[PDB]
Order: C-alpha cells, then structure tokens, then sequence
C-alpha cells in the first residue's frame, strides 16, 4: 500500500564519481517526525548488508563513504568516493507502515577502461561425446562492456537457435564481465559438419575475433 | 559473534509443506525480533513477518497471512518457519535476520513436480590447441541436473584467482553451468587440475582430471 | 457530641501526617538511592494516594452546605474520579497489549523490555524519545534512570519500548564509548516502529 | 462548641485535599512536560510543604493527652524540625560556596553549572557521578534531566558540577555522536576536582 | 577553533611586576577555568592558578599565594595575569590554557638587571673549500645578543630541510645562537641563500645574504 | 605534599618496541573512587599536548597507540607501535589534590641505526675578523648516537677551554642528532696561529675525523 518506487533505471559510474540513488516514498511517509528509511547493499550470493538505518548517521563498521540525506517522499543516497570494490545493488526500506515493503532495486555498475575480450574455444569432450550427444563452448573473459553478440559457424553458416549464453556479475578485482556461449547438438548431426566457429563482434575494436576447429583435426 | 545457519537447499513438490531452521549462535537467544525476508523472481524483496521468541508476538503481512507460520523453541535457539500449500511462484530465497544488520545464509527453495537428476560432468581441455601463450583456459561443464544449486571449485579450493563461474541456465526442465580458469603455460599440465562438483540435493560430489586429448 | 467528631478528626489529621512523613523520608534521602524494591513502594503509595483524595474530596461535602459554596467539593471530586476511571482503561489498554504485569503504574503508561542477560526486564519509562542513553559506572546498568544490575560494555545491541495505543518501537545499540575502568555510554536509537 | 471546630476542621481537611489535587494535576500529565516555570513550582509546592507536615504535627499534640500515646506527636514534630533546620544548614553552606541563587531547592544540595551560548545556566541534580548524558532530540538540549532550550551537536566542551562540602568537578565532552536529523548523544566525563 | 595568544617575549628587571595576556578566539569567553602553568630551570612544570571569568573565583596554591594574581575581563575576552615582586627564578614560560587540551603559546620571561645588546649576525661559507660534493654545509652565526629569543630563517623561510637551529648558550651575560643548511652543489651557488634573524625585544631583522669569500 | 616521582631515567627504544612509563602516586591518591592521572606529550619549542586525562580512554584525535592503566599509587603508560614521528618528553599530572603537580618528565629518545657524522669546518668571517674577534665552527650534522666528543686543535696541540658545544634536540625525520662546537678567540691570538683543526670521535667507526685549514690558505 505504501509501495515505493526508486527510479534510478541502471547507474554507471567510474571510480571517484558521485553515485545517487532516488528511492521515493509512496504518500506520507514520515511518521514520528522522522523518517526510518534503511538502505541496503546486497552483492550477488550474498545476503543484503545494511549500510543506513534511518536516512543518515549509518552504522559502525560501514565506510564513511555511504550517505543518506532527504525528508517527506524524497531520499537519496550519495556515495562519493566510488571504489573498486563496491558494485552491489542498493535496496531501500521503509521500516515504517504496515508492510516492511523493499524498494525496487537498483543495480550499480562500476565504469572502465574498456578492454579486448579474451577468448577460448572448447570441442565436445570426448567423454561427453561417447554419452549420446555434444556442446562446444566459447569463453569470453575479462571484456567490457557488458554489451557483446556472439555467434556460431557451421560448415559456411550461422547458428541461432541451440545456442545458450550465460553472463557473469562485475567483478570485484577489475570491472569486467566474462561469457559462456554454449552450442549444444545431439550426436546424429555432430559427425555431419566438420567445422566449428565462434566469433564475437565487440565495441573494443573493429575486427571480429574469431576462434574456430575441425572435428577431423583433433 | 552473531552467526545464524539455515537448514540448506530445499526441493518440494507443489502442494506440501516444509520447514526452515534459523540456527543461532553467539548471543541469547531470546531478546531479538527475529525477522524473515523472501527474495525471489530475480532480485525483488520483501517482508515475511517477525516472531517475538520470549512469549509469542507473531506480526505477519496479508499478503503472507496464512501462507506460512513462524514458531519458536527456545531450547535450540532456533528458528522453525514453516510454510503450507507451497506454489510455483513460492521458489525463494528466505532470509532469518535478527536486527536488520545479521543476515542468514539464506534457504533456497524449489516447488516443483520435477525429478531429481545426477549431475553430469566433463572436462573441456584445448586438445591440438595449437597456440601455447602463456595465459591457456581450461573448463569443466555441468550439464542435466536437478536441483539448484551446485558448487564447482577448482583443485578444492586451492585455486582462487583467474576462476569464472557462470549462471545456470534452464532447458528441459534441467540446469547447466560452466566454470573456467584461465593459468599460464608454466602451469599446464606441470600441476595438476581438477574440477570439483558438489550437489548436495542429490548428495553427490564427483572429481574430474583434466586431462589433454 | 465534641468528643467523638474530636477523636475522629485529629485520627483524620494525624494519619495524613504520617502519610506525609512517609513521603519526606521517602524523597528526601532515598530518592533514587538503588530503587530495587522502593520503586515499587512509590508506585503502590501514589497508588493508594489517589484514594486519600478521593476521600478527602467526598468528605469536605458530606458535612457542609452541598449547594452554596460546598457543591464544588464533590464536583471536584467527581473530576478526579473520571481521571482514576481513564487510568485504569489506558492501563487495562496496556494491560490488553502486552503481557509485563508491570503496568498498572501511576507515573505513565509505556513499558521498556531491556533483554538483559537471563530474561527481559520490564521497567516503566515517562515518554517515548529517539535517543536513550545508558551509563555503567563502576558496573551498575542505568538506563533511563533505572538500575538493571551488573553489566559491562558488551551490552545487549538492541531493547523494545512499547507504548499503549499504536506503538511498539524498537532501539539498536550505536556508538559504545568506554569510559576509564568499565564506565560506559551506550546509546539507543529507534530504527523501526510497528503499529498495532 | 461543635460549630467551630466542625468549621475550621473540614476547612483544614478541604485545603489538604486542595493541596492533594495540586499535586496530583501536577504530576500526572505535567511530570517533566517542558519544565520552565514549573520546575520552580514543583521546589516551592515542597518547600510550603514541608510546614503543612510540621503543622499538623504540631497541631495533633494540642487537642489531646500529650503523656500517654499523644507524646509522640510532638516527638515526632521536632525530629521533622530538626531535618527541616539541617536543610537549612546546608543550603547556607551551599549558598556560602556559590552564589547561582539556585540553592533551598528541596530536591538536593547540588548545583549544575552549564556555560550554554550567552551566560551561565544553574541546575539542581540529584547526584554527582562520573558520567553525564546529553541529549538534543530536535535542537532541544537537555542535561540529566533538564531541558536548557535550542541547542546543535556543536555543543559547550565543558561544564562544572559543584557540591557543598569540598567538592568542585568538571566534565568536559568527549565522543560526540550524532542522530538523525540533529539529535545528539553528547557525554560528560569528569576529569578535574576542586576542594575547598 | 580554540586559539590563544600571549603578549610573546617579555624582559623586565629584579624588583618589578608585569602583566601577561591570554587573548582567546572561537569561543565564548566565559565558560572555561583558564588554568595557568609555569615552566622553567629546564623542563619542570607546576601550577600557579585558575580564575573563573563568570565571576572571581580566584584558587591559588601556597607556593604562589600572593606572589601573583590573576584579572579577568570580559569586554576583551582576555586575561590579564600580574606578576609582583619578580626575581631570576621567575625566569620563566608562562603558559594559559583553558581545558586541560587548548594551550598556548607560552610567554618567556627574564628577570635580570641587563642590557638589551642588538644580535652580531655572521655569515659563513666554506671559502676555498677545495672539496664541491654535492653536499656542502653553509650557516649563519648570531653572536652577543640579550634576550632571548630570536628567530633565525633561511630565504625566509622558503628552504624547510636540512636546517638545524642550535639552541643557544649564555657567555659573558650574552646568548649565542647558530643556524645551519646542508644543499647540494647543484643549488650552491645558483640560487640565492640569505639567513635572516629577528628578534623582537630588540625590534630588529636583519637579512645576511652569504658570499664566497 | 603529593610530589610524584615517575622513575623512567631515560628510555630509548627502536621502531614497534614497547614504550612503558611508570609515573607513582604519593600516598595515597585514588580520591572518589578512581585515578583522574593526566599524560601530557610536549615537543621541544611547543607547548605540552594532552593524551589520556583520566587514567585510560585516551581523548579523540590522538592515534590509539597512547594507552594507560594502573590504579593505587601506581601508574603506566604505553606506546605499543612506537613509530618515526614522537620523540618529545611525557609528563604526568595528578588533577586530585590542592596542588595540581605535575610529573619529574621522562625523555623518550627513538633508538636507530648508528650513523656518521657529517662533517663541516667554517673559518671566521671576513665581517667578524675585521670587528675584532673570531669564531671558528664546526657542525656535526645526522649522527648517532648523541654521546660524542670533540677537540679542536691549534698549531699542533689540542685546546679545551673557549670552545662551546650545542647540542639539538633528536630530529623527527631521521632520528639523528646534530653538534655545533664554537672556538671564539680575541683577534690578538687569532693571527699569532696558522693551523685551526676540528676533529671528532665518534662510535660509528674507529677513525677520528679530521677537518683542517689554514690561515694564509684562505
């Protein structure tokens, strides 16, 4: 009932930049005088952290970094210094009305230089192979941004469907995202095509990077 | 020293019930509002209820309001939610937080008419590679399994940097995931690599040498 | 006829006497002097203070004129009576809240459970504000004013303070200073309230 | 002879309940409520108080035997008025110390002094310990209980805490900590003690 | 913002009194006990007395009961400590401070029948050194002046290491001070070195700009 | 009447090693329950600066290496991670009794590695040989330890008396002393000698350093 809607939509930023969040009361939520509103930093795989437990004065063992500020149906928090190691994603809760209601969430990306993704082909494994049916694998690591199309080559042609790709969070050591494109093909159509490409046109550079093998050449 | 330890990954089928534990250590038992959180559908978040556990005092939200119940034995020092008439939509994260700053590990819970699936797992090596720098990627992919989650280390644990492990991704009703790490060539195969697997919902943990073909 | 009116009366005064000295050696020297069993004695003596006016009040009207100048004698007493009567509902409405027994106090209506090491300690508060402060002071707890018993800094990070009507606040500990030998400063800030 | 004496003693017993209902309406809802002009109220309620119960002493050993259980009242009287005299004393004692004026408060013999923006304020405490709160709670400072007006977290570093008999201590601010909004948990240490 | 400032050097004779002023800034003058403390014959500190501004006030100790007395006045938010009856033990450095934490800067005194004797200031470069590492030695001697102190500056004060200020020494009822700067080749002589000294009882400040002889 | 004697003579101590100071009560100064001892750090040329005011719990802006304890008539402070930048004399007030007395102050010297002296000789200035007198220096600049001597000698025979010696205080960026030895002499006797010799001693090698020069050589 007292739902409430922060509207930062996706937040980049680089290192020493300002970084804002705009969660928004619902009515008139300032009970008491004051307002309770608890913001919280959740990394993937890891439970929420508290940083503020009303609007400011956030707690003991928490970086001076994180500040809260605002009153009535505005808040925001500011984290001045952004740091390498902080690129969780900010909740925001009332504490106040009936329901404990969450905010929104938003996501809190750390901006870079950006960089070549390096990449790798895997065939089928031989084990795998001998089960009934095949996936060849192409690994991008340490690329950014996160933005990036991969495609598969068979015997002349593109690929579209049977493939599956699979994004890893920023990472916490140096900013960039790593990929997992996997093309999955039964054991009938395997033997039937004798060369297999990945390729991945990225912002970095121009050129196409392309890594490709041959079933007879193993 | 305020630890709390849930009862681990959980798989039901639509229309039981179940039970939470909230394990406590390090503090009186009695004296925190002990309050539960779901997470689900992504990352969306929201409030359970709280239970008082000196004398009762049980506040849940309608939304929640005989959905589940918490109850509280203070002779364990743990909690024990229980949830009824369990739902698709019911496949969460749930959080037992004291004090709004000690979060638990967080139960995770899937309600589904599904079979539980071995995992299966395969070495991926660069076979006739041909290009030998010094920074070469080498894989380990498991594929047809069920329950979430699963976790795939390297060489136990011995191996932290370089290390990618990547979502699972849903299809025909069975996960997939892959993991990757990249090392020098000064490395392989001078040392030796292996990829560890361990799904607790099918009680398995399974070990696999990469190895060159 | 002097005789018995004589007797009563002075019985009257010096009984009110003796409640008077109880009160002066009750403030005088042992105001708050470790209130472990006299807190209770304060509260039961307002308790059965309220009465003594009361009878006071309905017998400055019994033998007087009740309509000239005397009538206001029992329609100040009638007054006093409805605020007895709205004591009792707020404490029956905390009473009807919670379950502390520790109610039923004169001074206000808000109860403070301080989950010290053991069980919770209920104690009467006198108003709900955002900060409570706390002392140690050679390892005596004095929160609010009231004296909990032994304790150090490692206090107890979080306490309740619950009100009749709509309220139930909760306070977290921050910010604990050590003061020379185990002195302490803890504080107590509200960080979420629930209504109902 | 029953007319006169009925007069004057439900007159007595109609003014002692007057003065109950002072207190009680003074109590219940006016406890700590902004204590300005009311404070003052309170000391001088019991300073007159103090010869209501000497006087009905003195008065329950004139209308009877005075040898065999009604010797007591005047026994009873003059401890009171010995106390009464010692309070005296130690105010003079107080008063010959400092000059803040503060002194014949009835609650206790201890001044406060608070070097507040502008001049320096005088409170009475209750007792002189080690460590002393502060709190703000929106720009309403308020030491031990007293409320001093508009106040922010850049607080006064020091203040003194004077006794009669040999004691003159000083508390200076240490561990700010600050609230939301501009509430604040200010502390007080003693750190300095003047004899004589 | 607590700042205090002293009336700096003083020089009087044995028989006389003299004021000593404590100018406060950044806060209200009144409110603080304004301790003072005496220091001298070395390092040996003791108490000499608090004066409450608000109103008297006045605690001594025996020691120095009725050898000095303290004023306070409020328009000026100063103090004004009056010393009677000096002698040459009451050479000293007076220090006010307000909280135990806020001191100031000190105030020396010298109670000696004397005479003011303006600084003999010398250069001094290694002439005909015949050895141009690029490490060479260059100082200023002040020689035969009353009373302390005096303040001696290289290039006021642009050059902030490798100076070495040595303390001075009585002779013949006259201090002697001596500066010196080691600088490399490189600067010696390219840039210009001037040693500059002041001193205030004597109300001079005298540059010397050294030269190879 | 409460004269307190702290008994550290002198303390030298290198980096990390522990810093204790032992100032003592008189009788029996422990008045209302506690000791209210006050630690007061004074640099050379500045005025003393407060640590701990009552016995412990060190005020704000002094880093946590400050700590003290004791009680009765026995008091300790400790330095625990003793690093380059305090060097200056700790001081021990009693803040109890009618006298606020302080302590007989302890010298905290900071133990390095033993070094040379550099060595300087500065003949009389042309200015002050013309005013009638004469003043040959010598600077020993960034040596330790502080104990050393030296002798200055004149056309073949060393001289003690007319030669003064100033010592500075241990320096709080390299921990090493520095010497100015001074040898004044009439302008009678200044010209009636050719050789002026400034030689030193010092621990830090078994060569006495010698730096000479001549009359006419200028």
């Amino acid at each position: 009932d007292i739902v409430m809607t922060q509207s930062p939509a996706s937040l980049a930023v680089s290192l020493g930049q300002r970084a804002t969040i705009s969660c928004k009361a619902s009515q008139s939520i300032d009970y008491d005088g004051d307002n309770y509103m608890n913001w919280y930093q959740q990394k993937p795989g890891q439970p929420p952290k508290l940083l503020i437990y009303t609007t400011s004065n956030l707690e003991s063992g928490i970086p001076a970094r994180f500040s809260g500020s605002g009153s009535g149906t505005d808040f925001t928090l500011n984290i001045h210094p952004v740091e390498e190691g902080d690129a969780a994603t900010y909740y925001c809760q009332q504490n106040n009305e009936d329901p404990y209601t969450f905010g929104g969430g938003t996501k809190l990306e750390i901006k870079r230089a950006d960089a070549a993704p390096t990449v790798s082909i895997f065939p089928p494994s031989s084990e795998q192979l001998t089960s009934g049916g095949a996936s060849v694998v192409c690994f991008l690591n340490n690329f950014y941004p996160k933005d990036i199309n991969v495609k598969w080559k068979i015997d002349g042609s593109e690929r579209q469907n049977g493939v599956l790709n699979s994004w890893t969070d920023q990472d916490s050591k140096d900013s960039t995202y790593s990929m997992s494109s996997t093309l999955t093909l039964t054991k009938d159509e395997y033997e039937r095509h004798n060369s297999y490409t990945c390729e991945a046109t990225h912002k970095t550079s121009t050129s196409p990077i392309v890594k490709s093998f041959n079933r007879n050449e193993c | 020293e305020v630890q709390l330890q849930q009862s681990g990954p959980e798989l039901v089928k639509p229309g039981a019930s179940m039970k939470i534990s909230c394990k406590t250590s390090g503090y009186s038992f009695t004296g925190y509002t002990m309050n539960w959180v779901k997470q689900s559908h992504g990352k969306n978040l929201e409030w359970i209820g709280l239970i008082n556990p000196y004398n009762g005092d049980t506040s849940y939200n309608q939304k929640f309001k005989g959905k589940a119940t918490l109850t509280v034995d203070k002779s364990s020092s743990t909690a024990y939610m229980e949830l009824l008439s369990l739902t698709s939509e019911d496949s969460a994260v749930y959080y037992c937080e004291v004090i709004n700053t000690y979060w638990g590990q967080g139960t995770l819970v899937t309600v589904s008419a599904a079979k539980t699936t071995p995992p299966s797992v395969y070495p991926l090596a660069p076979g006739s590679a041909a290009q030998t720098n010094s920074m070469v990627t080498l894989g380990c992919l498991v594929k047809g399994y069920f329950p979430e989650p699963v976790t795939v280390t390297w060489n136990s644990g011995s191996l932290s940097s370089g290390v990618h492990t990547f979502p699972a991704v849903l299809q025909s009703d069975l996960y997939t995931l892959s993991s990757s790490v990249t090392v020098p060539s000064s490395t392989w195969p001078s040392e030796t690599v292996t990829c560890n697997v361990a799904h607790p919902a099918s009680s398995t943990k399974v070990d696999k040498k990469i190895v060159p073909r | 006829t002097v005789e018995e009116l004589k007797k009563l009366l002075e019985q009257w005064n010096l009984v009110i006497g003796f409640l008077f000295l109880t009160w002066i050696c009750l403030l005088q020297f042992a105001y708050a002097n470790r209130n472990r069993f006299l807190y209770i004695i304060k509260l039961i003596f307002l308790w059965l203070l309220w009465p003594v006016t009361l009878a006071c009040f309905v017998l400055a009207a019994v033998y007087r004129i009740n309509w000239i100048t005397g009538g206001i004698a029992i329609a100040m007493a009638c007054l006093v009576g409805l605020m007895w009567l709205s004591y009792f509902i707020a404490s029956f409405r905390l009473f009807a809240r919670t379950r502390s027994m520790w109610s039923f106090n004169p001074e206000t209506n808000i109860l403070l459970n301080v989950p010290l090491h053991g069980t919770i300690l209920t104690r009467p508060l006198l108003e709900s504000e955002l900060v409570i402060g706390a002392v140690i002071l050679r390892g005596h707890l004095r929160i609010a004013g009231h004296h909990l018993g032994r304790c150090d800094i490692k206090d107890l990070p979080k306490e309740i303070t619950v009100a009749t009507s709509r309220t139930l606040s909760y306070y977290k500990l921050g910010a604990s200073q050590r003061v020379a030998g185990d002195s302490g400063f803890a504080a107590y800030s509200r960080y979420r309230i629930g209504n109902y």
